[PDB]
């Protein structure tokens, strides 16, 4: 019964091996004013704490905190002593190759887990989608990239960053909703406006002509209820807020859009593969949930391709925990026991596991 | 069109031959020259050399093994020789001919030196690699003896449309006083996707350890090679790494100072002249 | 009789870039017969020649020579002084004289150098153009390139609605070395041509030279990111295949296990198939 613990800037989660749902998703944001303060509480008395983030744009900056952020998954939220079983862990791609093993060692020296098979997180979003080969986005809360994928290997040359992501998406909301004349100042009402982006905000074809309907015809209008008892009407932003991604310009970054990089990240590849690549675009992440998203991709790209050949452009309806679950289907598996980075290594080869087991 | 300036002209031209296909550039300057007979022996040495420069594998009859071809290693007439196994062979320049069951006789002076060479070089070139061969030879030369350990490497891929090769070659003294190591090392690699790309790269190293003995011996040149080829890594990758701000704005720059694209219609279309003298009261 | 004519071709590609001038002589050493109509075909490294009146050079081409003569953009001469008909259209002119200052500050945006030029010609309908840039290496700097490129324009007819379609053909020629110490000697070489197609509307406060201007830009600048980014981006990946920089004995200990690995995932994916 391995436990799945999916590290992430915005949420972190954490479970089982068995079951097909993560079992713990909280927040990953730690208070200072007692010091251990961590997730929902540290939320809940925002009046006193200083809240800040470990985890920054998917490499770790502070280690304490991530460590008190460890501590408190595997005390709290599963209850289970930490040296029970075998611990998956997952870090981002284009990571410093130090930092993979300066948390093992932070691990090993107040936890002892039996073993380790920390691995990349876009390798087995792949396999939960159902395939071995294709191209990948990690359209999560502090970094975005676009990842190729062939028979199970991360090729380090064909990858591609982009810093847009969540937080920038909801800053630009709201700005926009400053302009209209509802003001939200502080930080006390960001999880308000994140609200208004889960389910009033969806993506347009002609991004021209939706505007033009938008402003001419007053339709594409919506009623929101605050938690005050307040009713807000909101029109034009439904769909000004997630086209930063296939405009970065809004916001003020130069970067390419989410659209133009997919095409890059495989031009930078083979001839050969590319009949096998088009043929399976895989989403995921949790900032890929808008409706319509499958469609902007499917007609922008179509238009940038060679028109010999058929693209098809995929995605599940769990795509919010497609990382978790990829995990619980890889620790569990027959052949599996083998080949972790096991205890045994490391009491024999004593701190010399650090540079030698890096595969 | 004299007859033997075209023929040096096809010398030279497959003398530069491009990065490893041999029967395209073949058939075409077959193509382009009338007389075939006078190919056949005017353009044989030429045929030859590239051949030995390249450092091409052949695989024999069925021995299980393969060898290269060196132009400071070989035996130099139309039978060549071999490092292992005692079996001399002829190889054909160009039909890839294998004959020649005739053994030889080695010096046996110091066979345990190149024994020793050959155990070591093959530790470090097999794992280290991901695909590639190499050989040993051992030579009297001016009454020295000298070790000569040659490298080559290959992906030949003609459907992805690019190519590849790195060679290397050491040499080793046997002087007690004070041994010297001399290393060469070059690549070649060449990329035709819808445009041309060429990359050729040299370097040379002169380096040298205190001697040994037989036991230490096939260590000492062995790190000293392994450090070489690991530092000349490091130095390419960084000096690539950090292409497009040091050597390629000397051609032409990615964005201009002002980073934005230039505005033509305001260069299509004094205050300088007053404000020096505010610059000149305030500060 | 046409087989030859591209296999000459094969031989020009494949040859590399840093002396292909004495190729080209070598080339006409080979068949006389085909060697006037294979120079319309390759492109070759350009000449720079000298104004006497001016004091300053410009750039030779194909294209403004008549008869082996001639024709400066800024000064209109010929060798043969008033032997031929020279620089047409003189509506025309003022058109040139703008573009050849245009295009200048343009190279002292970009370049911080070089030397331009830009020859327009008449047709039925409409006009045509042919632009030159290049820029050569500098004494002082220890890296030694030479960047070329060629451009060629075509303008449609339009009998109202003030939309033109331009055509922009490009071509670049790319040299660069270095002899740094700690590498050695390095070399790298580049050729590239492309091509594309826009309509856009013609308006007094933007004239045709001004879409020019945009199109060469643009077009330049994403030649220059393609090349550097997807073509020369590879190498480093040949280069480091070719070894690996850390030993591993330790990923071929695994290796089958890997492939047991697939096997089994490969079987279990359809097994479930969701
Ligand atoms: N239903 C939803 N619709 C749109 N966006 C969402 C939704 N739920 C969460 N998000 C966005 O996704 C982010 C969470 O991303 P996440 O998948 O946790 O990234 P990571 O796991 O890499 O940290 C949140 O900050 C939020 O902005
Ligand atoms: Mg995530």
């Amino acid at each position: 019964t391995a436990l799945v613990c999916d590290n992430g800037s915005g949420l972190v989660k954490a479970g089982f091996a068995g079951d097909d749902a993560p079992r713990a998703v909280f927040p990953s944001i730690v208070g200072r004013p007692k010091d251990s303060y961590v997730g929902d509480e540290a939320q809940s008395k925002r009046g006193i704490l200083t809240l800040k983030y470990p985890i920054e744009h998917g490499i770790i900056t502070n280690w304490d905190d991530m460590e008190k952020i460890w501590h408190h998954t595997f005390y709290n939220e599963l209850r289970v002593a930490p040296e029970e079983h075998p611990t998956l862990l997952t870090e981002a791609p284009l990571n410093p190759k130090a930092n993979r093993e300066k948390m093992t060692q932070i691990m090993f020296e107040t936890f002892n887990v039996p073993a380790m098979y920390v691995a990349i997180q876009a390798v087995l979003s792949l396999y939960a989608s159902g395939r071995t080969t294709g191209i990948v986005l990690d359209s999560g809360d502090g970094v975005t990239h676009n990842v190729p994928i062939y028979e199970g290997y991360a090729l380090p040359h064909a990858i591609m960053r982009l810093d847009l992501a969540g937080r920038d998406l909801t800053d630009y909301l709201m700005k926009i909703l400053t302009e209209r004349g509802y003001s939200f100042v502080t930080t006390a009402e960001r999880e308000i406006v994140r609200d208004i982006k889960e389910k009033l905000c969806y993506v347009a074809l002609d991004f021209e002509n939706e505007m033009a309907t938008a402003a001419s015809s007053s339709s594409l209008e919506k009623s929101y209820e605050l938690p005050d008892g307040q009713v807000i009407t909101i029109g034009n932003e439904r769909f000004r807020c997630p086209e930063t991604l296939f405009q970065p310009s809004f916001i003020g970054m130069e970067s390419a859009g989410i659209h133009e990089t997919t095409y890059n990240s495989i031009m930078k590849c083979d001839i050969d593969i590319r009949k096998d690549l088009y043929a399976n675009n895989v989403m995921s992440g949790g900032t890929t949930m808008y409706p319509g998203i499958a469609d902007r991709m499917q007609k922008e790209i179509t238009a940038l391709a060679p028109s010999t050949m058929k693209i098809k452009i995929i995605a599940p309806p769990e795509r919010k925990y497609s990382v978790w679950i990829g995990g619980s289907i890889l620790a569990s598996l027959s052949t599996f026991q083998q080949m972790w980075i096991t205890k045994q290594e490391y009491d024999e080869a004593g701190p010399s596991i650090v540079h030698r087991k890096c595969f | 069109v004299s007859d033997e300036e075209k023929v040096r002209i096809a010398a030279k031209f497959i003398t530069h031959a491009p990065p490893g296909e041999f029967n395209e550039v073949f058939n075409d300057v077959r193509l382009l020259l009338n007389n075939d007979n006078l190919l056949r022996e005017g353009a044989a040495h030429a045929f030859a050399q590239y051949n030995m420069d390249q450092f091409t594998p052949v695989k024999i009859e069925g021995y299980e093994d393969q060898v290269l071809i060196t132009e400071h290693g070989d035996l130099g007439n139309s039978r060549f020789l071999d490092p292992r196994n005692k079996i001399s062979f002829k190889f054909d320049h160009l039909r890839k001919e294998a004959s020649d069951p005739q053994p030889e006789e080695a010096d046996g002076g110091l066979k345990s030196w190149r024994e020793s060479c050959d155990s070591a070089l093959r530790a470090y070139v097999k794992d280290h690699y991901s695909n590639g061969f190499c050989t040993v030879y051992a030579k009297t030369i001016d009454g020295q003896q000298t070790i000569i350990a040659c490298i080559e490497s290959h992906q030949f891929q003609p459907k992805n449309f690019w190519n590849g090769r790195w060679r290397s070659e050491w040499k080793f003294t046997i002087t007690p006083p004070t041994a010297q190591v001399v290393g060469v090392l070059k690549i070649q690699v060449h990329y035709y996707e819808d445009g041309n790309v060429q990359l050729v790269s040299h370097k040379d190293v002169q380096d040298s350890l205190t001697v040994s003995n037989e036991a230490q011996t096939a260590k000492e040149f062995i790190k000293i090679i392994e450090n070489a080829e690991n530092e000349y890594q490091t130095a390419i990758s960084e000096n690539y790494q950090t292409m497009s701000d040091t050597t390629f704005k000397a051609l032409r720059r990615q964005l201009p100072v002002t980073r934005t694209k230039i505005d033509w219609n305001k260069i299509l279309s004094a205050l300088m002249e007053v404000m020096q003298k505010r610059s000149k009261a305030i500060h | 009789s046409d087989q030859q004519l591209d296999c000459a071709l094969d031989l020009m590609r494949r040859l590399p870039p840093q002396q292909i001038e004495k190729n080209l002589s070598d080339l006409i050493d080979l068949v006389p017969s085909l060697c006037e109509d294979l120079l319309s075909s390759v492109d070759q490294p350009l000449k720079i020649a000298r104004d006497k009146v001016v004091g300053k050079d410009y750039l030779l081409c194909d294209y403004n020579r008549d008869g082996d003569s001639y024709r400066s953009p800024w000064s209109n001469k010929y060798d043969p002084p008033l032997e031929d008909g020279a620089m047409p259209s003189a509506r025309l002119r003022k058109l040139e004289v703008e573009a050849n200052n245009a295009f200048d500050q343009y190279r002292d945006l970009y370049f911080e150098g070089g030397v331009s030029s830009v020859y327009l010609w008449d047709l039925d309908h409409g006009f045509a153009g042919v632009i030159l840039i290049k820029k050569a290496g500098d004494g002082s700097k220890k890296i030694k390139g030479c960047w070329d490129s060629i451009h060629v324009v075509e303008v449609q007819e339009k009998s109202s609605g003030r939309t033109a379609h331009y055509k922009l053909t490009s071509t670049v020629m790319l040299w660069l070395q270095t002899n740094k110490s700690g590498s050695g000697t390095m070399n790298l070489g580049g050729s590239l041509t492309r091509q594309m197609e826009k309509d856009e509307t013609v308006s007094d406060c933007s004239p045709h030279i001004a879409n020019i201007g945009r199109l060469v830009e643009d077009m330049e600048n994403k030649i220059r990111s393609t090349l550097n980014e997807i073509y020369f981006g590879k190498t480093k990946d040949i280069v480091n295949g070719l070894r690996s920089i850390d030993a591993i004995p330790d990923n071929q200990k695994f290796k089958q296990l890997q492939r047991e690995l697939s096997q089994v995932l490969t079987q279990r994916q359809i097994g479930i198939q969701l």
